[PDB]
């Protein structure tokens, strides 16, 4: 169960590091497919089972789906793009990587001064988070809805050609 | 007798590797994939033995791929006129070895009845023929008789098992010819039906 | 090394590999049997000749394409042009791992289930975009786009088609969803989930009549593959319809695994006649049933579904 | 579209399928070629042959 | 026996990576990648926060952050095929009139 | 248990035999044998409807299974969650978002 943790987050980790480096769109795409699935992996071994089949089932096959689709409607051949490789200057990312680590040193001194019992990794059902989410949860649910609507509206107005 | 391309050569054929070409030979003849190639009226007489009432899917070649890359097949059913003569050519350098070539029709074989100004006299001037079928059209038992022959004809070639190790030349039967074998049979012929009956 | 818990171990691997080499060889010799079968509705007798019965016909093709010269388009993308085969096999392979084929031969009793199916198959759009986008041709990119947003038109309401079922089990399990069906099937409560599962499952295989192509520049092994995985992919859906529709494996007479084979024997045959049947709609009149009608049909199926289940809960 | 265009395309559909069904309950169409002879009426035209006169010397 | 600190580390490694992907890279499209690396990795701090506790309620926010996702990466790709429709190029610095 | 460790035992062998007999067919394809437009919006539009209503469907997923824990206040709260789906996909369609012809 954390052998499985640590292989996932590890490969999640060297997949996003890819993705964030690569020319190609749809390496950059295929590289971010694997670093969801490795991170459904992470899910699935702290026994949040929904969180990982909604991971692959909407993250992995719906959202990375559009991705994939547009990247193929603007058929992006890397003009201007794979030939200037502005982000491997270290002039351009030197900076911005420095800001990271130091954003990432300080979350994680903050991380690390935490009461920390250990994750047991029970499973948590799709049937308890149901349960929650009709209940406890329900103008979460509706607004959601909502939410879902607003963007099908809003994506709908722009995404249009006439 | 065989013919060596990279020459007439002799028999190149241990037990084991014997065994591994008759077991790949027997795959490749049982399984050809003809390409959906229409060029005239021998087309039609083709996917006439493709239908119900001759039923070529029989001999496992039936499948009729559109595309020359997943075809084994290039059956040249009809005239092989000057403006498709490149598209002929093209689709053949598409085709993936091995490759084998039928004639079907006077047309495809030599350019039939049509020695014209348009029309390039028989297929064989630029892509090479593995069997050729006369008729105008040949009936689709014609086309059955043809596929038969080029199962025999690929089921004594020599082609690599691997192009990795071993010869790489290609061996193709030295067969008799059809017209010398049933020449025999066809002689001692005597009387035939008279054409005013059924 | 002899203990009790080791043998169950070795044994519940060695029924999941059995179950897993038949479910290959069942879909290669679902190949052979739609050659057969549509000559048994064409009135004529399909490859009858290479074995006894045409039965080593699957042998020569498989040779065949083994021995097939391997060619790859020179301005592809190697890795994804040879990665769509690999999906379009593997991703409804892994969703056969969750089918239960009779009582304690199943190869993982997961709390997902069908949600794992889900997953396979959202993964599984992938190889018709990876084929048509990596093949470097602008006609079989169209093909792969069209194709692509047929399935995702499809896939919209494969899971709620599903959900009427789901929710009568109350359960994602496969085990529990084939044991709520002990006295009734689910095609009888659940009959418009089921239409709308046949029209959905037939549409995301890339079936007939839901078949400028995205496989033209594939050959060799790579469009065995595809083929392979396809008939694996029919198998599969045939096996999920009769596991949450129709029992299962459960029969009164028969061993399960017998009812459990003739049940998926059944559907394999009526993908055949499917394709034997009937004639090819338009793409944009394909697409309009499959959001109009559909998706609004499984959406009153789970309410009313729904109504029942509590009505009945006295 | 319109309900009863649905219901009556659905029953057509349901017809098609029922007579290719019956249609695989039929007697087969196959002639079997080359176990079962090729039947060819007397005046068919195929192979050119030169003939001999009843007293056995050639026609031509 | 996993540690909700190691739990909170990969996430925290997934945010300031997608972070750097999104600020290092001119093309809109990676940003839209890095702004879905960031949204899934708060996504994955919630459900490891959830799975330490035993609720329910780190999947629940995970669901409601993955509604955002999904809405969110419609309206950008959207935003981006208008882009490309009127200035044919996805360069970000080049969307830049309002100033000062 | 043994039951489901011997079952996590034969998933990994599952996955990792197709796995690897599918690579090895891919590997004995290759080693084996001689040797010698602009896409229209529609399509972002259908792809951008598919992900809006697989949310959706996911929080009916959710509901569908618990659906006798939540009782009769689920179901009209689902009932209402359904009804804004159906006014949305009514809207899509009326508006010709859903029409491929012109
Ligand atoms: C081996 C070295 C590395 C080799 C290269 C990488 C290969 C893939 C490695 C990652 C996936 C497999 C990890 C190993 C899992 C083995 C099984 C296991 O550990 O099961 C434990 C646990 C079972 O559940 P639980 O109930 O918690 O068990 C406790 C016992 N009662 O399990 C769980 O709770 C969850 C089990 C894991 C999650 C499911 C599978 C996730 C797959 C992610 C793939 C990501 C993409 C990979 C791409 C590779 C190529 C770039
Ligand atoms: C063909 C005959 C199928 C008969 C059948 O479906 O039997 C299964 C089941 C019988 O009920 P059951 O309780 O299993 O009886 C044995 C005693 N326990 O029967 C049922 O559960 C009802 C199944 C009805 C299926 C109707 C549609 C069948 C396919 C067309
Ligand atoms: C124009 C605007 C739009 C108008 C609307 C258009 C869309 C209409 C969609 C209609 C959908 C109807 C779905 C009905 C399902 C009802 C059955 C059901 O769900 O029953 C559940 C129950 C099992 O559940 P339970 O008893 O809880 O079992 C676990 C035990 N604790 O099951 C049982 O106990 C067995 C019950 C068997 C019931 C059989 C009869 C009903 C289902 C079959 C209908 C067939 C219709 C044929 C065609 C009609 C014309 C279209
Ligand atoms: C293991 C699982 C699978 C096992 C196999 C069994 C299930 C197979 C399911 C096949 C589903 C095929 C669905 C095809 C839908 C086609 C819809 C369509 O686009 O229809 C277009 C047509 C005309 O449309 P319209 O807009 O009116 O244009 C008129 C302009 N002059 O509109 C019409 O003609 C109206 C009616 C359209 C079709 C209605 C649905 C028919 C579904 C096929 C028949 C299924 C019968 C049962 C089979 C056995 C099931 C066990
Ligand atoms: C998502 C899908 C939504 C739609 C389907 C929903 C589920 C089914 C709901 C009920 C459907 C009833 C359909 C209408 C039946 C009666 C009318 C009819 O058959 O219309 C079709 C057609 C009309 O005839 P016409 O085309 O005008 O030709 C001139 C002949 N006078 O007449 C004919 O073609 C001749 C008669 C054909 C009868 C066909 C069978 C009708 C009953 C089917 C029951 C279920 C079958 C399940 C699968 C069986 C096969 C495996
Ligand atoms: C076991 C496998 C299944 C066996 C059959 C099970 C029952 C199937 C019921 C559904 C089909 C019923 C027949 C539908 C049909 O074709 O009805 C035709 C009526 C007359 O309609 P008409 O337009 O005259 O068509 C003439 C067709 N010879
Ligand atoms: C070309 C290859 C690409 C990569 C393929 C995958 C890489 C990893 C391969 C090795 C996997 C090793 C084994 C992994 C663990 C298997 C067991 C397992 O998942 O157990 C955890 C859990 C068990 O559930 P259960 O025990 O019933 O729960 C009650 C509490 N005990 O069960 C679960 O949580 C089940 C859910 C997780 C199942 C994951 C299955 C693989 C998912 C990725 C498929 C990728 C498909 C190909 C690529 C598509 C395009 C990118
Ligand atoms: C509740 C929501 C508000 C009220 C909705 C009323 C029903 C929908 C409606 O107004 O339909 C009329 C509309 C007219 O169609 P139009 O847009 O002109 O042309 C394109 C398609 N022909 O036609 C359409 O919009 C096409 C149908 C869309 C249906 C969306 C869901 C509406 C609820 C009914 C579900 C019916 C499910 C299938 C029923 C048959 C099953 C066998
Ligand atoms: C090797 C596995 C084959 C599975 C089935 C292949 C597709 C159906 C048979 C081939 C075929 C195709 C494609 C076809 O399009 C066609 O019509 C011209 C035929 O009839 C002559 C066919 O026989
Ligand atoms: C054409 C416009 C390009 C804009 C690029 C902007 C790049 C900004 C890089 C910032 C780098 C900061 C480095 C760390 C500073 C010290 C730590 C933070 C403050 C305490
Ligand atoms: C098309 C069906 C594909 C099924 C794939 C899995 C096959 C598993 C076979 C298991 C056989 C034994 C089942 C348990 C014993 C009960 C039945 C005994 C008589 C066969
Ligand atoms: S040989 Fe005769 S039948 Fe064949 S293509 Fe030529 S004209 Fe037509």
């Amino acid at each position: 169960m954390e052998f499985a943790f640590y292989i996932c987050g590890l490969i999640a980790i060297l997949a996003t590091l890819r993705v964030i480096t690569h020319t190609n769109p749809v390496h950059a795409l295929l590289y971010l497919i694997i670093s969801l699935l490795a991170i459904s992996g992470v899910f699935f071994s702290l026994g949040a089972y929904f969180a990982g089949a909604l991971e692959i089932i909407v993250y992995a096959g719906a959202i990375m789906v559009l991705f994939v689709f547009v990247v193929m409607m603007l058929n992006l051949g890397g003009s201007e793009i794979e030939q200037e490789r502005q982000w491997l200057k270290p002039q351009v990312w030197i900076g911005p990587a420095i800001l990271s680590a130091i954003m990432l040193v300080v979350i994680v001194y903050a991380i690390l001064g935490v009461n920390d019992q250990g994750i047991d990794g029970t499973p948590i059902s799709a049937k308890a988070v149901g349960i929650t989410l009709f209940g406890p949860y329900v103008l979460a649910v509706e607004l959601a809805s909502m939410l879902l609507l607003a963007g099908l509206v809003v994506a709908f107005h722009v995404g249009r050609e006439e | 007798d065989y013919t060596l391309t990279r020459e007439i050569v002799t028999d190149p054929l241990n037990v084991f590797m014997g065994k591994l070409n008759d077991m790949v030979n027997w795959g490749r003849k049982n399984s050809i994939w003809p390409y959906n190639f229409g060029l005239s009226c021998c087309y039609v007489e083709m996917v006439t033995s493709f239908t119900a009432v001759h039923d070529v899917a029989r001999f496992g070649a039936e499948v009729l791929r559109a595309s020359p890359r997943q075809a084994d097949l290039m059956v040249v059913a009809g005239t092989c006129f000057t403006k498709m003569a490149p598209v002929i050519q093209r689709l053949y350098d598409q085709m993936l070895e091995p490759k084998w070539v039928i004639s079907m029709g006077a047309c495809a074989n030599s350019g039939g009845m049509y020695d014209i100004y348009s029309v390039v006299q028989g297929v064989d001037k630029f892509i090479p023929v593995d069997v050729y079928i006369p008729g105008c059209p040949p009936r689709p038992e014609a086309y059955m008789q043809a596929l038969m022959l080029l199962q025999e004809s690929i089921g004594k070639e020599r082609r690599p098992l691997s192009w990795v190790v071993g010869d790489q030349g290609v061996y193709r039967a030295n067969m008799q010819s059809e017209r010398e074998r049933k020449r025999g049979e066809r002689i001692a012929v005597t009387n035939l039906r008279t054409p005013d009956e059924i | 090394w002899i203990s009790p818990e080791l043998i169950e171990i070795l044994l519940t691997i060695l029924k999941a590999v059995v179950i897993l080499l038949v479910v290959v060889t069942c879909g290669a010799f679902m190949s052979f049997g739609e050659r057969r079968l549509l000559g048994l509705f064409q009135n004529r007798y399909g490859p009858n000749r290479v074995g006894w019965g045409g039965s080593l016909q699957l042998v020569a093709d498989m040779i065949k394409m083994f021995f097939k010269e391997d060619w790859i388009p020179k301005f592809s993308d190697r890795v994804i042009f040879t990665l769509a085969p690999m999906i379009a096999f593997t991703s409804l392979l892994l969703a056969f791992a969750i089918v239960p084929v009779s009582p304690g031969w199943v190869v993982a009793d997961l709390n997902i289930g069908i949600l794992f199916f889900l997953m396979m198959a959202g993964l599984a759009v992938y190889a018709v975009l990876f084929a048509g986008w990596s093949s470097n041709n602008k006609y079989s990119l169209l093909g792969a786009m069209r194709a692509s947003a047929q399935t995702l038109s499809y896939e919209v309401f494969l899971g709620l088609s599903l959900m009427g079922v789901v929710a009568q089990a109350g359960s994602f399990n496969m085990t529990d969803i084939v044991n709520s069906q002990a006295h009734v099937w689910n095609v009888i409560p659940q009959f418009f989930g089921f239409i709308t599962f046949a029209i959905a499952g037939v549409a995301v295989c890339h079936r007939h009549p839901f078949d400028d192509g995205y496989h033209i520049e594939y050959s060799g092994m790579k469009f065995g593959l595809f083929f392979v995985g396809e008939y694996i992919g029919i198998v599969t859906i045939s096996a999920l319809m009769v596991t949450l529709f129709f029992g299962g494996w459960q029969g009164p007479l028969l061993p399960p695994f017998i009812w459990f084979a003739l049940k998926t024997a059944f559907f394999m045959m009526m993908f055949i006649l499917i394709r034997a049947s009937l004639p090819r709609p338009r793409y944009d009149q394909v697409m309009s049933f499959g959001w109009k009608i559909c998706l609004p049909l499984t959406l009153i199926n789970l309410l009313v579904t729904a109504a029942v289940i509590l009505w009945q809960a006295q | 579209m319109t309900l009863k265009e649905l219901l009556v395309g659905f029953g057509t559909q349901v017809r098609s399928i029922w007579m290719i069904g019956l249609h695989a309950f039929a007697k087969r169409e196959t002639r079997m070629y080359p176990e079962e002879p090729v039947y060819l009426p007397p005046r068919y035209r195929g192979r050119i042959v030169l003939t001999r006169d009843p007293d056995g010397e050639e026609r031509c | 026996m996993i540690p909700l600190q190691h739990g909170l580390i990969l996430a925290a490694i997934l945010f300031v990576l997608g972070l750097t992907g999104l600020v290092i890279r001119r093309n809109l499209l990676f940003m839209l990648i890095g702004l879905e690396i960031m949204i899934n990795a708060s996504a994955l701090a919630f459900v490891v926060a959830g799975s330490y506790w035993g609720q329910t309620d780190g999947q629940v926010m995970y669901i409601l952050a993955i509604s955002l996702a999904a809405a969110e990466a419609s309206i950008g790709l959207a935003l981006l095929l208008q882009l490309h429709r009127r200035r044919q190029n996805l360069n970000i610095d080049s969307v830049s009139e309002m100033r000062g | 248990s043994t039951e489901v460790i011997a079952h996590h035992w034969a998933f990994a062998i599952f996955l990792i035999v197709a796995i690897g007999l599918c690579c090895l067919m891919l590997v004995g394809g290759w080693f084996l044998g001689g040797r010698a437009l602009r896409l229209s919006a529609k399509f972002y539009l259908v792809a951008m409807f598919f992900v809006i209503f697989d949310v959706e469907a996911l929080y009916l997923f959710a509901w569908s299974t618990s659906i006798r824990e939540s009782g009769w206040v689920g179901f009209v709260e689902a009932a209402i969650f359904i009804f804004v789906l159906l006014a949305g996909l009514v809207y899509l369609v009326r508006i010709g978002a859903l029409d491929w012809t012109p």
